[PDB]
């Protein structure tokens, strides 16, 4: 994956701006609501029956800031992602076995919430930008399985 | 398989377009191009700068087409089926294209409709979307 | 889209299966467990190893589904509707998952079927596969 | 991509058994006829109007030959498919932009192909250890898109 300046630069000022509180719960929610068969994965998380019980699920918040803590950590070593997502990668491939199109959907998901959250703000420069961003995280989390 | 409640919340979204439809449809089409460049090969003819003329016209026709799925959202292979043969047949477009499409949509919608991109709405479109593109990719032969 | 050169080539094809139609289903199921080992977690119940009764049985099951798709093939959403809750709703299975079952329904085909797996008659069986996890992954909610 | 020696075995002793004139074409002609879109991409190789126009389309053939030459030198390398596939990633990705999708379709017809020429000589774990293999070479032919 490779930024140009201009594309860095719209990235991380765009991150500064990001409640990271609440973005990743807003991302992971929506990923189990949007792509339900992911709720296969997450049967100890509690009531995640609707979408209003997924959205206000505080495990679903929880884990989302943890999600989104990588991306904060990905987005610093944006030249050694691979490095950056190892034990992450052993976690989710060899331990959870979650197929890889879903790094790919959730990276989408969370690209939709920078847009609905910034709205003009997230321009199609700055989206192609945390395009390059959230293929670059995708295919650092499935290195385990290439 | 769309549910009452998803056709009426992609109703309800687009209904919000209004005139901005076709402005909508051609700020999708330059997010896919700028995000995925590879869907850049298929309009060799146009040129695809920013505020250009051939890429705003292009983006009304892609609204039309979306439209015309919602207004005839239960039978969308016969609606689209014209369509269907054109990128399929004519325009040889690769099925995982689609899916770009369908995202940068989605991401233009809620990028404009902050009060209507509620996690089930979001849904509701994805679906759609998905639901128009089986049907634009049902005619490989 | 299934065209009726498809349908009477996927009606050959299976025609040519015979007894060995559970055998190979569980073939299938044996080949996409070794070659794509993701989708052995939804199966903590069973035994995979080869051999397996378990996979065995269940293999005359997946023939059984198909060849009921094959017997109402232009009705197919609703002959296999029963399915499609099962696997989206109860299951949760990935959509991915059915392109790997697919594959190695393929794959078990030609491995056992010579003069029948002409490139003609393999892109039938690929589109009638994929018409068949289109409606077995048209059901999530 | 890591295959265990005995992978490694099935894989190099199935291989020498394979016809490298014919093999590659009849994948790549398959992948011209299963699925149709890829044809996008051969306007200049002639008629391919039928299956049979396909298969026996003397530039499907040998560009097929090149295809399958391709394989054989990944299959010599399989530690480093990166090098191996770089200057054909930057033809593929770069100047053609395909999608790597089709890399991965590509694969899947020629273990298809594998599993009709060679039937139960192709059994489960040797198509395993070929999966690993067309896994790699797609991954590897992809490697300029990420
Ligand atoms: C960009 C993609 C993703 C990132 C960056 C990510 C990141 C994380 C992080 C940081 C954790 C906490 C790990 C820890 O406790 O040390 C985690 C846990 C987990 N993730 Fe993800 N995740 C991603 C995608 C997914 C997807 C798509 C799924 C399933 C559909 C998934 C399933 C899980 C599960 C089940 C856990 C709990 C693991 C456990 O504690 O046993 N992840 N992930
Ligand atoms: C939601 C998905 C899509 C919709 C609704 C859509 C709609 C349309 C419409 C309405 C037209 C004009 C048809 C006519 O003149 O009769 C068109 C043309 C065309 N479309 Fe799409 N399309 C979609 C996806 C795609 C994708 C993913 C691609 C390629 C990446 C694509 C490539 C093209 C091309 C190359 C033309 C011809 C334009 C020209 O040469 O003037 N379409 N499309
Ligand atoms: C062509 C595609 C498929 C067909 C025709 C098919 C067919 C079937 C059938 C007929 C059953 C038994 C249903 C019943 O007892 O009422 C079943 C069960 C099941 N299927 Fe599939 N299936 C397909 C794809 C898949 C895939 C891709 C997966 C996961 C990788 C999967 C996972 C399962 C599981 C976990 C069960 C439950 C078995 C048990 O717990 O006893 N299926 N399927
Ligand atoms: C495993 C996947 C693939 C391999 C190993 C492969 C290998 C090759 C090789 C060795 C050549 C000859 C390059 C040369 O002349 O130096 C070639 C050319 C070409 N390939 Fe592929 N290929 C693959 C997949 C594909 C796919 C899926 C497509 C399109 C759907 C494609 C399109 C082309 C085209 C259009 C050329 C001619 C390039 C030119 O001379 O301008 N390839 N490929």
């Amino acid at each position: 994956v490779h930024l140009t300046p201009e594309e860095k630069s719209a990235v991380t000022a765009l991150w500064g701006k990001v409640n990271v509180d609440e973005v990743g719960g807003e991302a992971l929610g929506r990923l189990l609501v949007v792509y339900p068969w992911t709720q296969r994965f997450f049967e100890s998380f509690g009531d995640l029956s609707t979408p209003d019980a997924v959205m206000g699920n505080p495990k679903v918040k929880a884990w989302g800031k943890k999600v989104l803590g990588a991306f904060s950590d990905g987005l610093a070593h944006l030249d050694n992602l691979k490095g950056t997502f190892a034990t992450l990668s052993e976690l989710h491939c060899d331990k959870l076995h979650v197929d890889p199109e879903n790094f790919r959907l959730l990276g989408n998901v969370l690209v939709c919430v920078l847009a609905h959250h910034f709205g003009k703000e997230f321009t199609p420069p700055v989206q192609a930008a945390y395009q390059k961003v959230v293929a670059g995280v995708a295919n650092a989390l499935a290195h385990k399985y290439h | 398989v769309l549910s009452p409640a998803d056709k009426t919340n992609v109703k309800a979204a687009w209904g919000k377009v209004g005139a901005h439809a076709g402005e909508y449809g051609a700020e999708a089409l330059e997010r896919m191009f700028l995000s995925f460049p590879t869907t850049k090969t298929y309009f060799p003819h146009f040129d695809l700068s920013h505020g250009s003329a051939q890429v705003k016209g292009h983006g009304k026709k892609v609204a039309d087409a979306l439209t015309n799925a919602v207004a005839h959202v239960d039978d969308m292979p016969n609606a689209l089926s014209a369509l269907s043969d054109l990128h399929a047949h004519k325009l040889r477009v690769d099925p995982v294209n689609f899916k770009l499409l369908s995202h940068c949509l989605l991401v233009t919608l809620a990028a404009h409709l902050p009060a209507e991109f509620t996690p089930a709405v979001h849904a509701s479109l994805d679906k759609f979307l998905a639901s128009v593109s089986t049907v634009l990719t049902s005619k490989y032969r």
